[PDB]
């Protein structure tokens, strides 16, 4: 399936302008490196009105700037020969949906400054390897399945694999395909099984359940030795990862009010608009979750409007609850 | 690291039991390899979950916490006897190998009637041969003390047999007889040595 | 379809560069050579991930590789020293993203030459004794005096190769353990029904192959040259 990209635009702190996701397939027109997310799409940011071309936009589509459970994932995107430009096989490993390790130029590189740091060379040195034996198996299950699925020219090859630790110290871990964006093929590591929603994505699933060493190693890694890894990381970040920074809200109007909260970490994070002193369900947006390009991150929520009434902008993030007063008669 | 068995030794028929203790940094695999005398290893058995893994008379276990895995031989034969390696997959994906464990079938003897005889010829060669045979497991044979006196048990019998027990002693000297050849080996009741 | 590893054999004066093939038919991307030594396990010499990119092993001083096709892995040393004495190891495998076996190569055995000699074959005929006793006949070969360490041996019964009854030692012992520069023996026994072996129409052979030096290999010894040949002894039924 083809995936139409969301655009936003908005600036580092309130006066950097970032050009920010949701899009599929990769082709699109500073720029950070390619990312993903659990739901296959793909994401960047391009930093310095916004112009971006896509497969899904006849037009190219224009927009103006007018003013705790810890996860170790690791993906792979493949893409059917030729090139299309693109590099055929990128892996991105993640933690807490911080960049770490990229691969493409065939290097083992690391993408935060813990990483490298914490790490010997000869750690690079051995893993650059196992990428280009594992770029090459990947480029031949890609031809298998363009054979499968009785077609060929431009298609995406996706994998992700990866584990979280909940805050109460609860464990799960994960393998996923994808194929063109759509879910391909689903690993539950309980009853060592594949699952397909695909008649053609059953073949696999008849010769991927046919090999149990391959099922029983597969639920070790994701059990036992993905989460060391995730620990070792942790420590390694402990800087970084475990930090707690506050956020600072604005309010503004243009009818509509808008909320922005800037520069906070975590993520995670509520915001929602009050009147007297409920919260609106009606004529809302979300704003989502984006990133700042600090490390940090911001968000902002809209409201569209008797008088006397007040209008104020609630956030939680420590927990911690703000607000703040925005609008009354 | 990891540590097995130098040498076991087995009767043909029998169960034998084959240790191995690894240490590494992760794991993500143990591999059992049977490697026989002047061959390529091949693959037998894998484990990663713990547990068990029959295949045929063969059957691998493994425990993850403890470091340690053992390969249980049932109905030995004959061909069973070969060098079994262990090793384990590590966290990189570097694999480890271990000095395998040499296992050594003994044939099963049921009516033993052990001797030594004094062979004839060679008139193609100088020095005079003596050979033990038919002797039971419970016999051992081992080197001699001297040093013109060359001995060889442990002879590894082809792939039905005439297949039994044998040592062959031969040298140069002329101090050499059958029924000195073989002093000071263990030796049952009723095994027959010639006295000329 | 398997890997093949060429040669099987070889002896060299030190100091000579030669190869050592590897070949799968197996379409895999890894490729691995090895150097097995006694007491110790196997210990990787140069591993190769897909065509074109190789990497240093455990213990590769001497060895130097390349990778021409996904097919072929090669190895080679253009410098040969006495430490290199080893039984090399070719391997070729699916990525060890796992459980994937690995496949191993029917091996190269390497020493490391004046000192390379043929064996000394020699048959034993059975005792008198044996045969009014256990009715049972058993000959007994041995090769005597040969360097380096490469020989297979089999026996022969009227032109046709025999194994059951065929008892022969795993490896050759040294005739000198002492001595370092020491030769190697090797026995056999082949054991037979009384009445086949008293009867004189019946042939018996003990074969030996050995592996020496090449044709190329220069000799300007004064003794017979000790390429590879097929040294034997024969010995005919007694009634």
């Amino acid at each position: 399936i083809q995936r139409p990209p969301k655009i936003q635009v908005y600036s580092r702190h309130p006066p950097y302008l970032n050009c920010y996701y949701g899009f599929h397939p990769p082709q699109i027109e500073e720029q950070s490196d390619l990312s993903f997310s659990k739901d296959w799409s793909f994401y960047l940011l391009s930093h310095a009105s916004c112009r971006v071309k896509h497969v899904t936009l006849e037009q190219p589509r224009i927009v103006k700037w007018d003013r705790r459970t810890h996860s170790l994932r690791y993906f792979r995107l493949g893409i059917s020969e030729p090139g299309y430009g693109i590099p055929e096989f990128i892996s991105a490993g993640y933690v807490d949906s911080h960049p770490i390790t990229m691969y493409n130029s065939q290097l083992k590189e690391p993408r935060a400054l813990w990483m490298e740091e914490n790490l010997a060379p000869d750690h690079w040195e051995r893993y650059t390897q196992l990428l280009r034996g594992w770029q090459q198996a990947f480029k031949v299950e890609l031809k298998q399945l363009q054979h499968h699925y009785n077609h060929s020219g431009f298609h995406t090859y996706q994998r992700m694999i990866g584990c979280e630790l909940l805050e109460d110290g609860s464990i799960t871990g994960f393998l996923q395909y994808a194929y063109d964006g759509q879910d391909f093929l689903i690993f539950n590591k309980d009853t060592l099984s594949w699952m397909a929603m695909d008649n053609v994505a059953d073949i696999i699933r008849r010769v991927w359940e046919a090999n149990r060493h391959e099922l029983q190693y597969q639920k070790n890694w994701l059990e036992e030795e993905c989460i060391a890894w995730l620990k070792r990381f942790l420590e390694y970040g402990k800087d970084a990862l475990q930090r707690t920074e506050p956020p600072k809200v604005r309010v503004n109007h243009k009818t509509t009010l808008y909320c922005r909260a800037y520069g906070f970490y975590p993520p995670e994070i509520s915001i929602n608009w009050m009147k007297n002193g409920e919260e609106i369900f009606q004529d809302t947006d979300y704003g989502g979750i984006l990133p700042s390009g600090d490390g940090t991150y911001q968000t902002w929520v809209s409201v569209e409007l008797q008088n006397g009434d007040i209008y104020s902008c609630h956030v939680e993030h420590g927990g911690v609850h703000m607000v703040l007063q925005g609008f009354q008669e | 690291n990891i540590d097995q068995p130098t040498e076991m030794t087995a009767t043909e028929g029998a169960i034998v039991q084959i240790n191995c203790t690894y240490q590494t940094s992760g794991f993500n695999g143990l591999f059992w390899y049977q490697q026989h005398a002047g061959e390529a290893p091949t693959f037998l058995s894998y484990n990663v979950l713990d547990g068990l893994e029959e295949k045929g008379r063969f059957s691998s276990f493994l425990s993850r916490s403890k470091g340690y895995s053992y390969l249980l031989l049932k109905e030995l034969q004959m061909k069973d006897s070969a060098s079994y390696l262990c090793a384990p997959l590590d966290s990189n994906y570097q694999l480890i190998w271990g000095a395998g464990t040499k296992l050594i079938i003994k044939p099963n003897i049921q009516n033993p009637d052990p001797a030594v005889y004094q062979l004839r010829d060679s008139k193609s060669s100088d020095k005079s041969v003596c050979l033990f045979t038919d002797f039971d497991s419970q016999t051992n044979v081992s080197q001699s003390k001297d040093s013109d006196v060359y001995i060889t048990d442990k002879c590894v019998l082809d792939m039905m047999d005439f297949k039994s027990n044998s040592a062959v002693a031969w040298s140069n000297k002329s101090d050499f007889a059958c029924a000195n050849a073989f002093n000071n080996s263990i030796i049952p009741e009723d095994t027959f040595f010639p006295s000329p | 379809a398997g890997v093949t590893q060429t040669p099987k054999f070889r002896v060299l004066k030190t100091g000579q560069s030669m190869t050592l093939l590897c070949a799968q038919d197996m379409n895999h991307e890894y490729m691995y050579w090895y150097r097995q030594d006694p007491g110790m396990g196997l210990r990787l010499i140069h591993y190769s991930v897909g065509e074109g990119t190789t990497a240093k092993g455990e213990v590769p001083d001497g060895y130097n590789v390349s990778r021409l096709k996904k097919q072929n892995f090669l190895l080679g040393l253009e410098s040969a020293a006495p430490s290199q004495t080893s039984v090399y190891f070719c391997a070729s495998s699916y990525p060890p993203d796992g459980g994937n076996t690995i496949y191993f190569g029917e091996g190269s055995w390497l020493t490391v030459l004046k000192n390379v000699f043929p064996p000394e074959v020699a048959v034993f005929e059975p005792s008198e004794a044996e045969i009014s006793h256990t009715q049972k006949a058993t000959l007994v070969c041995l090769a005597t005096g040969f360097y380096p360490d490469h020989v297979e041996l089999s026996w022969w019964v009227n032109g046709k190769e025999v194994h059951s009854g065929v008892c022969t030692d795993p490896q050759p012992l040294k005739e000198q353990p002492a001595l370092n520069d020491s030769r190697y023996a090797l026995s056999s026994r082949l054991r037979v029904s009384a009445t086949f072996w008293q009867n004189p129409r019946n042939h018996f052979r003990c074969q030996v192959q050995f592996y020496g030096l090449s044709e190329n290999d220069e000799w300007t010894q004064d003794r017979a040259k000790p390429v590879t040949q097929i040294v034997s002894a024969e010995a005919w039924g007694r009634a």
